[PDB]
RNA sequence: GAGGAAUACCGAUGGCGAAGGCAGCCUUCUGGCAUAAUACUGACACUGAGGCUCGAAAGCGUGGGUAGCAAACAGGAUUAGAUACCCUGGUAGUCCACGCCGUAAACGAUGUCUACUAGUCGUUGGGUCCGGACUUAGUGACGCAGCUAACGCAAUAAGUAGACCGCCUGGGGAGUACGGCCGCAAGGUUAAAACUCAAAUGAAUUGACGGGGGCCCGCACAAGCGGUGGAGCAUGUUGUUUAAU
């Protein structure tokens, strides 16, 4: 159906969400580290992102996407491992980009944890 | 230890086959410093399977079963700031043979055959095709190695 | 921080180039400062402590 | 699409302000400072009890606003308990206008103003010379003499002197009571006594310790082999019993 698409690699310290959409912003498939059998400490690992991108990428590979540009966001560890999965799955990358929300000293952050 | 790497000892090969692999396996069956008692157990077990499977040379057969038991990935215990990560790592070759030789003897000691030479013969035959506690133990280690497959530290 | 992969280029090389561009832009430096609110008094100590450290070396 | 708050980078022992404080950008009103030269007044100066003014945050009054964060509060955990730390929410407050409050480790724990006393290296705003050199007013890092119990200070003195003001007189009781004054209130300010004890303190020294750091060793752990802990008996002890055990 669609050949050009976008890969979103929204990755946090706890979980990484890898949804891949079209050029417009309509989601086609999505996978998560916590929805792949990994929970707790193993969910926040780069490998759990490697399988999440592998599952999501293969899920919409049937759609017809071959050209896709990733949009990584977040400080998580699966921001680097997930992109490697798409490259090894047969995807032809268009551009690697990092659109992370950086406030210009806006809303106040939560208080520092005393751990 | 803590500083050096002491050199490993030299082991004389078995008198009936001239192989250091069987002689090392005799060491794994022996208890109470009774070399001869373990030798007839190993020789009897090897003769039983050799006489049953019609194989002239059983040293190569023991290699086949040993390679079918040796694990390739083991799950080590690691600590990172109080957190325990059960990292799966490779097994050094000297430890591969030791683990396989250990599991065979310990799995054969809980069999139901009449004699220990017969008990060991059953496990060697069973592990040859890929069954028995020895194979089950190797899968259990590999199952735990695949269970994590996420700590590469 | 946008790296346009060129023709005939293994993603392994491309991702290395992307990681370098993100490091240059200070992407992860800013997201780490936003994890918690640093009190202005603590900011002044941290900045000055770095200032003293910088001058000594 | 609505709305509120803060203004990433620049950003800097950088700058401005008497202190408190003050960061997107633009306009308007407005204070002080820095700088070369000339002209002018001609000691008009410094300090300053009372007094007055300003004065972080929190808090209070009235009226608005309210996104994020978050006292209180609610729940989930951890725990012996957990009215906490951690997690999910969350109201006052935080924001605005006008007023109170007048307190902070409001600190450089160092009152203000003068003059003099080796030097070295930065940096901000000027200035004058020939990329440098010099000279100013700040802001720093060192380092002599000198000072200091020591730490350390050292032209931005804690040195050498002078002017005036403030304050201290063992530790608790106590910055508490009482009485004034101030405040809407919270409270603030001024400020004792009885009684009690021979100490309480500062800096540095040697150890010891740290759920501080760094390095290293030992069957210390790890990797293994064999045990003890369960049975019967031997032996020793406890206990109990005994005339004594």
């Amino acid at each position: 159906s669609v050949s050009e698409g976008i890969a979103h690699i929204h990755a946090s310290f706890n979980n990484t969400i890898v949804t891949i959409t079209d050029r417009q912003g309509n989601a086609l498939a999505w996978a998560t580290s916590g929805g792949q059998g990994f929970r707790g400490s193993r969910k926040s690992t780069p490998f759990a992102a490697q399988v999440a991108a592998e599952v999501a990428g293969k899920a919409a590979q049937e759609y017809g996407v071959k050209n896709i540009d990733v949009l990584v966001k977040g400080p998580g560890p699966g921001r680097e491992s997930a992109v490697r999965a798409l490259g090894a799955l047969g995807y032809k990358v268009n551009s690697i980009s990092d659109v992370t929300p950086i406030p210009h000293n806006g809303c106040r952050a939560p208080k520092k944890r005393r751990v | 230890p803590r500083r050096r790497v002491v050199a490993t000892r030299e082991i004389l090969p078995d008198p009936k086959f001239g192989s250091q692999t069987i002689a090392k396996f005799i060491n794994h069956v022996m208890s109470h410093g009774k070399k001869s008692t373990a030798e007839r157990i190993v020789y009897g077990a090897l003769e039983t399977v050799a006489q049953k499977r019609n194989i002239e040379d059983p040293v190569a057969f023991f290699e086949d079963v040993l390679e079918n038991v040796r694990p390739m990935v083991e799950v080590k215990a690691r600590r990172v700031g109080g957190a325990t990560y059960q990292v799966p790592m490779e097994v050094r070759p000297s430890r591969r043979t030791a683990l396989a030789m250990r599991w065979l003897a310990e799995a054969a000691a809980k069999r139901s055959e009449k004699s220990m030479a017969l008990r060991l013969a059953g496990e060697l035959s069973d592990a040859s095709e890929g069954k028995g506690n020895a194979m089950k133990k190797r899968d259990e280690v590999h199952r735990m190695a695949d269970a994590n497959k996420a700590f590469s530290h | 921080p946008a790296v346009k992969v060129k023709e005939n280029e293994p993603v392994d090389i491309a991702i290395r180039r992307f990681k370098r561009a993100c490091e240059k832009a200070g992407v992860l430096s800013d997201v780490r400062k936003r994890e918690f609110y640093e009190k202005p008094t603590q900011v002044r100590k941290r900045k000055k402590a770095a200032a003293v450290k910088r001058y000594k070396k």
